């Protein structure tokens, strides 16, 4: 009963942000380690339905699946260390920062259920704004554990869903295509109309 | 030494369930939240709202875009001529494409309810005339002329006393209904004043909408 | 008529009339900054600039006087956060259709608006409360919301009339705190 | 921290296992039930509800298929002559096929209870006679002549007096009983009226009607 | 005492209704998905149970038994994405309908006990009917994560289960062969018997 | 007698004589669709096409007069959603045995219905009440329920006697809205 | 008999969890605690110094 047009039920679902490779050769990642900046607009819709509003605040909730490129399941041990704004981020696989004890991590294998993590509201203000007329969340960091290089080549897919949703003071929808990333810019030498259009007034 | 079973969806990740995980950080303590005006906790708030509506989608210029917001109500038209028609549709294709109920509604897949239009004149002082705006019901045609609208729903608007008029269009659901405006007399105005005019025709939802089964369906790229 | 933005209003934790903007047959629309744009003017201007934390509320008057043989609509709204995409004295819209920042004109009235038509009336007022996620902030270095007044229809007159419409904005502070 | 054991009977699927499982569409709301007329809610509802009974299944031509619905009266057929003979089996092959109590218990493996038929004669106004309906129970032979089904459970049916006659069947459960019609009188009938005559069988289940033990066992081919 | 004849006990079993091949070389799927139209007829004996009534609401309950041809079990990850009414359907491995939010989907690997979920009742109307004088419930689409091909072939198979039945004004039985789907056609040339034949009406 | 169906009357949310068909004695059975049949008749016909949603109970009455000489056996039934597998006068059944939809005659009994035996009585009512899974439908595009007299036992008379029995159905609708 | 479901988060370490573990020793009896002045239970009074 009108319970479906919520904000919560709006931003109710786990969507896919965020693809890590560790290829066995190559030159994507020549190391066992990867960053991942939280961004929540990684999942392509997300940006225009985030953006009918100017102030929002919620928590997340991240699941990562990991597999071989054909799908295969291997034995293999991951990481999963977490990075809290305003810290230091590895550089290496021989970095001290992967062993520094206020940077939680998940050591989980592939042969079991997805890891899953909790992230509170770290915002030092009240809420995130998308426009600022003058929003870190953290880092994941992703490697296999061992001094050695691993056997196998793996891909990590990380899923976000938002919890305890709130907003305020909305705003027109998104009418042209994005330009770059944190700016309103638009192609200002193609405007096209909100909609389609007809021949004439007085046709239907 | 307690027993247990472990049932057949044991180790399976449902995109769309919902439950409690562990936090990362425990010991933290969030920033308080202070009062921010304009709070908006369901969405039909939002489609219950007053937009323009694009009933003049012809042109696509650079430079005639802004001229889709109004259509002219001109001096050489005579008596009994039809102005401009338009669908009752807001999820599909059409003028209400620029509406926020429409773009909203763009969100779901069902949807129910009443809607209504507001048609502002802008015209000088000095001058009057009369329109009527007619309903047709879904299922019938396009009526030909004046007299066959007059025999229906329909409304006879004066500009002299009136500068704004209402039409509550009745239940729309998911053919659909149709809308047309007709002149009555022609357009009377002094010497000394514009003969053309402009109407604005806003369109907005009642109480009684709702929308559901939420979809994602949108072509606008990131980057 | 008098609208409150949000319906709240101004609260804690004299009169100023700009230039006048001609509005004429090919006008496409303007914009103000706030609060920027009393940052140079008087008391006012000497706090924003002469401290460190800075909260306030306002009221905005909106007037033009035409005859009763002049024709056209304004759109008056007030958008927090107007971030635009690609003084005392405002700017020009470039393309009023996107409102220069790739958003539609036709649902700015879901921010706190007024209309004015020529034929009906010449005034609008819009009070605004303070806006912010921190209870104070810096008055030189962001700027809370900015005002638009953009033509939906076009001015129009017969030959030998005035070609030119007088836009006045008045406003003043409320509940300041510095 | 909360110790477990996980029995022998952990990682199984059983397909007539009973549960609750994740819904796939939390917040979506199903469409509210009105009224409609005719509920049903168990079958021996359409088990007690009379239907034809084709004791005729002689003929098998497609254009003779109407003729397995009644079976004749003729005035040239004599005294203590036997009409018709059928079995009291609703669950087996025969004339019971074309019941819904058949059919329906054709979904099951065993059943018991009591059952109850009733004819109906379809001649003139004018045309009167008498008949003999016997039942054996089970584990006898069919009575040798009219005499011997005399001797017995049985009723006189009167043409002019009544139009139907019914006959209730004792207990029957899982050999079966036998039901016989036999010519008391000549057919009786005057100058200007026809000479033969139809009769209607329609059977039924009483309210102490069981089934248990549901099969499936069907022979329709879906394409 | 009498309750094994009511409606939840006659559809009451978990039965199979479709099956999907993903071969690894041939031309019945080249790619790694398909696609299978919800229906309660896959099971052969649905038809006539459900064609004694006229209206039908009831909910309904999944089970995916996945497996090699042989009946192997390996290392290998599903997706079993559900598609609802109205919605577009993929097109290819590549296809983006494959990580839309508002499509659920279940991850799980065959090496795991059956996958199982729920769904209601789907109907703009207040039930279903299977004769109109004048019912889509959704889709299942079933691939191998991955971005390249598996390493064996798979079978998989689906089992549903009707919970909460209630039905309207009963109809007779179905009497002769059918020859489409959602089709009262018959033969008209060759009309059969309700039941079996006997030489005469005066012999047992 | 009169027999309501399901035990419903008609609720909320005159007489039509139609023509009169001719009982022989090779007749196979007849329907008709509803409310189709009366879609091109009266009031009640021009409302039909001329609106968008419609719902109406039904009553109907089927008679048949004959001399005390004649004999036969009508069934008349009444079978919501009737859809056929391979106007006001009515289709003829091709083959009666299935019910021309796959279906058995001998199980029609299980609906709304009623018998006529010529040597008993002449007259059957059925009181129909509206039937669909939504509150409103469509009355050019949506058939309700369908009508069926079929004879189970043939007509049968001596020579010299009148070789055709009229059968006359008049109906009335009950509680109609539109 | 009793029904499980065994949740995506479940064979997995955080580092920063808290919960209860098997005691290696039982039937132990650690010294009881005398009583020793200067005891600090916030950070806060050394930053007040």
């Amino acid at each position: 009963s009108t319970a479906e047009t919520t904000l919560d039920s709006f931003f109710s679902r786990a969507g896919l942000v965020g693809e890590i490779d560790l290829p066995l050769k190559g030159t994507t990642n020549p190391n066992g380690y990867a960053n991942w900046d939280i961004d929540i607009t990684g999942y392509a819709q997300m940006r225009r339905k985030v953006e009918l509003f100017t102030y929002m605040r919620f928590d997340a909730e991240f699941t990562f699946v990991a597999c071989t490129p054909t799908g295969e399941v291997v034995p293999q041990l991951l990481q999963y260390m977490f990075v809290p704004p305003g810290a230091p981020k590895p550089d290496s696989r021989e970095s001290l920062a992967w062993q520094t004890a206020t940077n939680p991590s998940v050591f989980v294998k592939l042969s079991d259920p997805p890891a899953q993590v909790s992230v509170p509201f770290m915002s030092p203000a009240s809420a995130y704004q998308w426009f600022y007329d003058g929003n870190m969340m953290g880092t994941f960091s992703v490697r296999t554990v061992g001094t050695s290089k691993s056997k196998y080549p793996l891909v990590v897919r990380i899923y976000m869903r938002m919890k305890h949703v709130r907003a305020w003071i909305p705003r027109p929808m998104r009418n042209q295509n994005y330009l770059f990333k944190a700016n309103p810019n638009y192609a200002g030498n193609s405007i096209k109309p909100t909609g389609t259009s007809r021949t004439a007034i007085t046709t239907l | 030494g307690f027993p247990t079973e472990l049932k057949p969806g044991t180790n399976q990740f449902l995109t769309t369930d919902d439950g409690v995980s562990a936090p990362i950080l425990p010991n933290f303590h969030p920033t308080p939240c202070i009062h921010i005006p304009g709070e908006v906790r369901n969405l039909l708030e939002l489609c219950q709202v007053e937009t323009i509506l694009e009933v003049n989608n012809v042109p696509t210029n650079a430079t005639s875009l802004m001229e889709r917001l109004r259509f002219p109500v001109s001096a050489q038209a005579g008596k009994g001529e039809l102005c401009a028609v338009f669908r009752a549709d807001p999820g599909r294709n059409g003028p209400w494409q620029s509406t926020l109920l429409g773009q909203l509604c763009g969100y779901y897949t069902q949807w129910s309810g009443s809607l209504e239009v507001t048609f502002m004149f802008t015209g000088s002082f000095m001058a009057t005339g009369k329109m009527l705006i007619a309903y047709t019901p879904p299922g019938g045609p396009l009526p030909k002329d004046r007299a066959t609208a007059m025999l229906g729903t329909h409304v006879i608007w004066d500009f002299g006393l009136q500068s704004s008029v209402t039409l509550v269009i009745p239940w729309i659901s998911n053919t659909t209904g149709l809308v047309s405006i007709w002149y009555q007399t022609n357009y009377v105005v002094p010497i000394g004043a514009p003969n053309t005019a402009y109407i604005i025709a806003l369109a907005a939802a009642q109480k009684n909408f709702t929308m559901k089964l939420c979809k994602d369906a949108s072509d606008i790229l990131q980057t | 008529n008098i609208i409150v933005g949000y319906g709240e209003w101004p609260s804690y934790c004299r009169f100023y009339t700009l230039d006048t903007k001609l509005w004429e047959k090919s006008s496409k629309g303007w914009y103000w900054k706030f609060p920027d744009v009393l940052t140079e003017t008087g008391v006012f201007g000497q706090n924003a600039q002469f401290h460190y934390l800075y909260r306030s509320g306002f009221c905005i008057h909106v007037q033009c006087n035409a005859s009763k043989f002049h024709q056209g609509a304004l759109l008056v709204a007030v958008l927090p956060e107007y971030v635009i995409g690609t003084g005392a004295d405002g700017f020009e819209l470039q393309h009023p259709y996107v409102l220069d920042a790739g958003i539609p004109i036709s649902q700015l009235t879901v921010c706190p608006h007024q209309w004015i038509n020529l034929r009906t009336n010449n005034c609008a007022t819009i009070i605004v409360p303070y806006i912010n996620a921190l209870p104070f902030d810096s008055a030189l270095n962001h700027c809370n919301f900015g005002l638009l007044v953009v033509p939906i229809s076009p001015l129009d007159y017969d030959q030998g009339a005035t070609p030119v419409i007088p836009i006045t904005i008045t406003l003043a502070p409320m509940c300041s705190e510095f």
